[PDB]
């Protein structure tokens, strides 16, 4: 078993956690590019695999907590750029790639938090510590 | 001319092709028609096949029109629709096979291919049309 | 001109035709102009059957056109929509039926067919337009 | 030339139709223009007309074409939008009605017609254009 | 040429036009080129108008064609885009309005309207481009 | 931690928060401007970043009680204006864009409120005070 | 505060409000004409504001009791009409527009209510009494 | 306030409800023929009225109890017709319109009942018995 | 009223119903077609009836049981068919019509069961039993 | 009855099934080629069957802990490829498919698991140990 | 020819456009080729420009076709892609700067525009070709 | 003729291109025809290059057309599809190499380019069609 708090997004300035960091979720994918030609065993649907691109999306939840981290993502997504960011799994190990910050989104209630979404996408190549 | 090979084996959903003829027609204005056959037989004429696989099937799919091809060489056919005849009517098929059991040899209606790259490894060409010239 | 068969039974939604007329006419650039046809009749001129199945059916298609059709012989045509009289206006229709009952000996309008194949059984040709030569 | 009927009542949305003139011009090209006009009448000119009922619509409906049509006759045609002006200019249309109420005899612009099936009862036919000639 | 009226209010998003040159050219195959025009002013040259209400409106706007209009009358023009000049260049366009405020008599560029019906009230066509002659 | 009372959004007639405030969310966006070169190290999807248009959209949700600043918004939406709008994030700071007042909408049951939610889009280009 | 029952959707005839009334939402909206010229200080979009068309729509759910203002809703549907429909804000006012009657519809269970839902949408330039 | 009971759907085969009839509804629509000319007081989308189409749509769940009305629209749709449907509304009256039997479906699950729910849609011009 | 455990789906080999039938649920449909001529008395749209095409469909959830019945359907799938397929409705009777096998899939979690869904359509013309 | 802890996705290095599996779902499709003539007995669809592409999709559901397996399906997706993957039904057997690792994706919250789905689907034909 | 100003301000997602050459070819057909040029320079020929704002800045723009545009006046052309060189070949660019600073002296290449109106204050013209007469 | 760089390195996902074959062709209109090539190789022909990087990339892009361009160098040209020979069948392809490692020196097939802009850092071109001259 591996804690959930244990798997972190962090910001380059080096690099730090943001402050709320609620729910966060790397996503991959794959647009799995059909090769179905007319000869196939069964009438099976066949895929070619390494032709298809590669993707990755980071959504990570929070609560606003001032941090430098936190005005870094401001400052990355006025400065529109694509730094690297890094994601740890518990015991796979970082994934350090270079994202943009698609869609952010700032949110408060009458009775609730400043609360916040931060929506990423894959930006380059990654890779993977071990 | 050759008698090299059927083809790469992929063919995509499409690849279309039928018979045809010349027959001349005068549409007599006033009544019927009369109308002239010189053929006796049928020209194939398959059209629209597509190669799609990876870019390791590209390289021994373009120089398939290259070095068998040129333009004037057979590379027999292969439908996925020695004499055969057609009894369905009281008339008869009786149209001959030179090659063996649906090889048809024919040869691409083209003076270019065009390959394209989809992603990374994935390589398509949208038609190369024949005609089986005899 | 034969007295084979009908046709395959399928027929796609779509199998569209109707009668053509000579029509030939003067076109006054004054206003109004007169015309007159020399038929006395009316080319029923159907077209766009699509014949789809399994590719069982499709060998007794393909040579459909090749074995008793050539391009000149019958196959009167059955029509989804002896002599038959159209009496819904005080004039007549009057048309006479060579054939029994909406029978329509016709012949293909294409020097080719183009059957297509898009999945394992799946058989598919666009379209075969007639015109009902007498 | 009939008085025969209107037409079948169906009228599909989008029957299109309005007045013609020749009305010739030189467009002087280094100012205005000046434009003669031989007609002091409009040809209607109807258009788009689209039949959709059940196949029992429809035999009453070729036969329109062929029976009291074959090319060269009335039926007179209803209009969705004796002699009647146009007073909302200080100019005026004046224009006749051979026929009363609206219904412009007229003929239709098709060499053939073109019916389809678009299920087990849908009868459709896109477009039957007239000129109203006089 | 009329002063009978503007038109019909309505018109819908998408009523096109703008000035028309001559811009006579001679396209030197080495390079640059020269150039002349003999207008010293600008057909206007609105396209695209349609009217868009109940069928009440209709044949107030169907008799707009052909009453006053036939082809050859002035029916001056409303744009929702005395001699005005334009002074955002130190050059002027100084060109003229003989009618007044912004009303441009024009002409439709056409033989014929087309006029369709889209539902129980509904009356529309799709457009009358006109060229502002003086 | 941060209050969600504090995190305001203001009108200009000089800013005032309107008064039913229930709920309310900044929202920021880019589309993602999608430069996938063939070449890519893993066949990874390439970004561009700068090169996106940005945006901010404002839903404020409230019960509607009358004031001044709420018939501002009526008199925005009717003379149809792009004034500045302002929010307060509650330790970032004021955003102080010009917004549209693209769609309101009051709504009342037989046996609640007087309800309102107020949606706003970006017009122009925003500020942040620090 | 302002009560929810208060707001009040009536039609003609001289203006009544309909009977079953449990829950209503005018609603308004703009189609937020953008205007996105290549320049814009951030790469911001910009928007016009007041080329954008601008509506409203009236959604009332109720219980059918039989009043002569609901059997004038059938007739206003059956013989179409566009006739003047007024909504109250309690402490702002009427509304007082043209509006359809877009879609109606009645429904029963077999242990619950006769119930209804009345959907309108604007027709024509509206008002406000203040 | 009016019974749910009170509205019921019925067949012809004369006129009988039919047995399971747990939640009906019928549903009225017109398709709202947009007019919008350039020229409109304050840029609000103008519509026209009774140039729209207007419909009726009948959806009446139950448990499936035989009766001979209930194998009634079972030969009502094998034998594709359009015969007369009624729905009463409880103080309102009758509707007596020509329907079509569109889509129905029967169900069951291991442990509870026979249910079907019916779909009908108009087919002719409608009435009202008042 | 009639029990849900009566309505069963069979498969032929001679006809017995699938061992997990959790919930099933036949589903008829047509696809209204329309003939909306420009006169109609109300301007009500007009439909023909019997030209639309007419369809059935069958979605039987169930808990993966082993028997020759449900390894009848994976033979069915594997070696394409459209073989007959027979409904009862507890008090009208059975369908008996020709089906295809068009979906199923199997699912378990770490907890639960092997679970099934299987989803048909019809592919001839029906019956009905009486 | 078949207990959910018995049907277990594996993959290859020999084959060893995933570390958290909390719900996994093979789910097989065809995409149900119509062949509708204008003939048929009552208007009804027709289908060929066996022409249609059929597929296969597994979707797994888990807790990130850490395993080679994981680790495998990490590299496999980096590296991507399209190897044997094996799905066991409890009393059917093994399917024991070429797939791909279409998407997979690693979550985390400020308080719970890191938790992973892994999105498969069929890449060739498949087959049934029975 | 003029020195007037640059251009509205605004220009849509697509304002497109890339230098020329006249560059007559033989390709002898049974090997490589010979080719000609005769410019030493490129036309920059930029095109499909788009005004968007508000009916305010479509006065100030149609009348830029025409107060100091006619025909045959410069209006230097901003680029959002003296004598400038390009040296990341061995080659050289050496393209002459005329005016300052990438502005591109042109010419529109219309008879007439066409202006449309979006909505109640929205403007739009779709293209206005240029290519930099000297 | 250049040995310059091979291009920038982005290109789209659908850089199309294959070998051009002259096929001198006689179509008898009896039936089988005979047919001969004279190049003994295969132009290559690609087209569809696509550039898609910043507005940096963008000027030492169309100066790349410009530049080292103008219409008649060479500018060796990136597959991503010394003598090659091609021996999958047994005839052979042994077709040469001038410069090294699917180099294949090429020419656009343009008068002009037309580079947008898509965003306030997005350019694009659409197409650079090449055909590999000698």
């Amino acid at each position: 078993a591996q804690n959930g708090k244990d798997l972190l997004i962090k910001l380059d300035l080096q690099f730090e956690t943001i402050a709320g960091l609620r729910a966060t979720r790397i996503s991959f994918n794959a647009e799995t590019v059909d090769v179905t030609s007319l000869e196939s065993q069964g009438g099976w649907r066949e895929l070619l695999g390494g032709a298809g691109v590669r993707s990755a999306s980071i959504s990570g939840a929070g609560v606003f907590k001032d941090a430098d981290t936190d005005e870094r993502a401001r400052q990355i997504f006025f400065d529109g750029e694509v730094p690297e960011f890094q994601v740890i799994i518990p015991d796979f190990g970082i994934v350090q790639g270079p994202f943009m910050i698609t869609s952010i989104d700032y949110a408060g209630s009458h009775n609730g938090e400043a609360s916040y979404e931060l929506a990423m996408a894959s930006a380059g190549a990654l890779s993977f510590t071990a | 001319a050759f008698h090299e090979v059927r083809f790469p084996a992929n063919l995509s959903f499409g690849s279309v092709g039928g018979p045809e003829r010349r027959t001349e027609i005068v549409t007599l204005s006033s009544g019927h028609e009369e109308r002239n056959s010189p053929w006796a037989h049928s020209r194939r004429h398959y059209d629209a096949g597509v190669g799609l696989r990876s870019l390791d099937d590209v390289e021994r799919l373009i120089a398939f029109f290259e070095a068998r091809g040129g333009q004037l060489h057979g590379f027999r056919w292969k439908d996925w629709a020695g004499i055969v005849s057609f009894n369905e009517p009281p008339p008869q098929g009786a149209r001959v096979t030179a090659g063996f059991e649906f090889d048809v040899p024919v040869r691409f209606d083209t003076d270019r291919i065009a390959v394209s790259v989809q992603s990374f490894q994935a390589g398509d060409l949208p038609q190369v049309p024949v005609v089986e010239v005899r």
